[PDB]
């Protein structure tokens, strides 16, 4: 009535297989009043079902929807290249419509390691104030990442902790990034900069290190 | 048939009021009542209000009574919002919705959304930074609040390993992003709000 | 002394067919026949009462109840009529006795490109009852499938828009409509005429 949380949160898929995303209710929503969006990355929510019983118009017969009193269940049978987006609840069975949290329906792909590089600074770089040090990860499927880094004592985030976004691609990889700040010429009078991730297997990476 | 068109964005300051529009076609505009949802970066959907053309009441939500006004003109099938007082976590994805004429309705038809910043700073070109690694070479955008920015590689000459890095807010209120590509690497970048097409040679 | 009018029959803004407004005027003088001879109306019906010698009778405690509709539906306002204004908006008792005032407002009741600010009921469960108010506006239950709030389809939204559009023929103009209840009993009378 109040809220809606989604179980699955980021379900991970293949490109044909069905799939099963749960809503379930908080105050036992009385006739079923409970409706299904489909949210694309820069578009606006698509209606698919009202009364969580019945589509719309023009949604295929590949969209389904179940529950009654407490616990409501989208299936999606046969999940096309296409459908691939996130999926809102909503439910209208008291005056305040409340929405949930959606759940992102990733491509599911093979797992791959990712490429460490590092970007020292340079003379336009250097003498400015702002000399910034990125690490990326490119060509990886899991991506959940634990970049970590290793300035001249410990695991220090510092400035490094910009912690860049990703998204997907046609061949269904991840490809995040990090930058750092520093001082005027607290880069080559400190140590060694380093740059890792907790990866899945590639927990300690060490490739293309630059000292100072 | 029904296309909900709203206007574009607003780079609005801190602490003021802004009118966005939402031009209704197709069908009539007094048989369907309309309601304007927010989308917060990352965040969910939050039902603001909802007004009636037919009967010209609206029912705000219980943070919103007393801030929203949202009006209806029924001549030009245009519904406007008006936030009083905005404050800076105010940044979000204003929706327009058609909802029907009950208690209890569904948001079929959508619009397009309007990136209304709430959280703005001064106006400044692009300070590309030449990375130089020790080929894998990529081009840092620093500085620039308007958040339209092409980062093209030589008029866009790279079209394969060109990702554009989403922007991230930093703590100064001027987001910056990334472009690494492996494959002269001129990336041009073109700033469309302001007047800066700085062209900044970048080699490992 | 004299009695207020001007309020009901000059008013600058009326109200809808389903809200109409009642007005208690008594302990007055009330002159009704500077508004025959005025001939700036249409209809004059007087049920149950005459048009004329009604300056020479005190009544009790009269109404005014002021309402706009179109020219089609003029006739419904009537003692013993059926419709859709009779039996769902505003219904008048088969021994209603006073007189039916109406009038073409077209001039300043039609907004150009179509007026929707005046409304009326377009059907409901029961018949309306003699000088009866519904003010509701929940969805009509229709069909068999309830909708319990929604509109969606079998549950359609009671009130609807007239559309006064200046360019309308002779039927599809605003009529302001002014109903005059002569109550007149056996207890002391206070609107009495000249
Ligand atoms: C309305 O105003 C006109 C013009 O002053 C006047 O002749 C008329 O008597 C008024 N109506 C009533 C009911 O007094």
């Amino acid at each position: 009535e109040i809220v809606l949380t989604q179980s699955p949160g980021t379900l991970s898929l293949s490109p044909g297989e069905r799939a099963t995303l749960s809503c379930r209710a908080s105050q036992s929503i009385n006739n079923r009043h409970l409706a299904w969006y489909q949210q694309k990355r820069g578009q606006a929510p698509r209606f698919l079902i009202y009364g969580a019983a019945s589509r719309a118009t023009g949604i295929p017969d590949r969209f389904s929807g179940s529950g009654s009193g407490t616990d409501f269940t989208l299936t999606i049978s046969r999940l096309e290249p296409e459908d691939f987006a996130v999926y809102y609840c909503q439910q209208y069975g008291s005056s305040p419509p409340t929405f949930g949290q959606g759940t992102k329906v990733e491509i599911k792909r093979t797992v791959a390691a990712p490429s460490v590089f590092i970007f020292p600074p340079s003379d336009e770089q250097l003498k400015s104030g702002t000399a910034s040090v990125v690490c990326l990860l490119n060509n990886f499927y899991p991506r959940e990442a634990k970049v970590q880094w290793k300035v001249d004592n410990a695991l220090q985030s510092g400035n490094s902790q910009e912690s860049v976004t990703e998204q997907d691609s046609k061949d269904s990889t991840y490809s995040l990034s990090s930058t750092l700040t520093l001082s005027k010429a607290d880069y080559e009078k400190h140590k060694v900069y380093a740059c890792e991730v907790t990866h899945q297997g590639l927990s300690s990476p060490v490739t293309k290190s630059f000292n100072r | 048939q029904v296309q909900l068109v709203q206007s574009g964005a607003e780079v609005k300051r801190p602490g003021s009021s802004v009118k966005v529009s939402c031009k209704a076609s197709g069908d009539t505009f007094i048989n369907y009542a309309f309601s304007w949802v927010r989308q917060a970066p990352g965040q969910g959907l939050e039902w603001m209000g909802r007004i009636i053309p037919i009967l010209d009441i609206a029912h705000y939500a219980q943070k919103f009574q007393g801030r929203l006004t949202i009006t209806a003109d029924k001549s030009t099938d245009t519904a406007y919002m008006e936030l009083t007082s905005l404050k800076s976590d105010d940044t979000a994805v204003y929706f327009c919705a058609r909802v029907f004429r009950g208690s209890q309705y569904w948001f079929d038809p959508w619009g397009q959304g309007t990136l209304v910043t709430v959280s703005s700073a001064s106006t400044k070109g692009p300070s590309v930074f030449p990375l130089a690694p020790s080929a894998a070479l990529g081009c840092l955008v620093k500085d620039y609040f308007p958040e339209p920015v092409t980062v093209s590689w030589n008029s866009g000459a790279l079209t394969s390993g060109v990702h554009t890095f989403p922007a991230v807010l930093q703590s100064s209120g001027l987001y910056s992003l990334s472009s690494v590509v492996t494959v002269t690497y001129i990336c041009n970048v073109n700033h469309k709000p302001s007047n800066t097409k700085v062209d900044k040679r970048v080699e490992p | 002394n004299l009695c207020p009018f001007g309020e009901v029959f000059n008013a600058t803004r009326f109200a809808s067919v389903y809200a109409w407004n009642r007005k208690r005027i008594s302990n007055c003088v009330a002159d009704y026949s500077v508004l025959y001879n005025s001939a700036s109306f249409s209809t004059f019906k007087c049920y149950g009462v005459s048009p004329t010698k009604l300056n020479d009778l005190c009544f009790t405690n009269v109404y005014a109840d002021s309402f706009v509709i179109r020219g089609d539906e003029v006739r419904q306002i009537a003692p013993g009529q059926t419709g859709k204004i009779a039996d769902y908006n505003y219904k008048l008792p088969d021994d209603f006795t006073g007189c039916v005032i109406a009038w073409n407002s077209n001039n300043l009741d039609s907004k150009v490109g179509g007026n929707y600010n005046y409304l009326y009921r377009l059907f409901r469960k029961s018949n309306l009852k003699p000088f009866e108010r519904d003010i509701s506006t929940e969805i009509y239950q229709a069909g068999s499938t309830p909708c319990n709030g929604v509109e969606g389809f079998n549950c359609y939204f009671p009130l609807q828009s007239y559309g006064f559009q200046p360019t309308n023929g002779v039927g599809y103009q605003p009529y302001r409509v002014v109903v005059l209840s002569f109550e007149l009993l056996h207890a002391p009378a206070t609107v009495c005429g000249p």
